């Protein structure tokens, strides 16, 4: 907590508001397919 | 110290909040008291 992130600033400042946070963070979502590998095993309690 | 850190967070939680405090007391006493809310620069 003791350096300030920053980032875009969304808001605008166009209405006499007295303060803002002015503390913005940002949060990156990615989705990929590599085809990855899987085990088969038995089941001790049923054959299958 | 402990003092100073709920004063902190008091005055930040206040300043937060002053445009829709203000507004819903206007309507709270346009609403209730009186219609005439030119108390300010009035007896003129």
């Amino acid at each position: 907590a003791d350096d300030i992130p920053s980032f875009q600033n969304p808001n605008d400042w166009v209405f006499p508001w007295l303060t803002q946070d002015t503390i913005q963070i940002a949060e990156f979502y990615e989705v990929v397919e590599k085809k990855e590998t899987a085990f088969i095993y038995q089941d001790p309690v049923t054959g299958e | 110290n402990r003092l100073e850190s709920i004063l902190s967070r008091f005055d930040a939680d206040w300043t937060a909040s002053d445009e829709a405090r203000r507004e819903a007391k206007n309507d709270l006493f346009f609403s209730r008291v009186s219609q005439w809310d030119d108390w300010l620069s009035q007896y003129t």
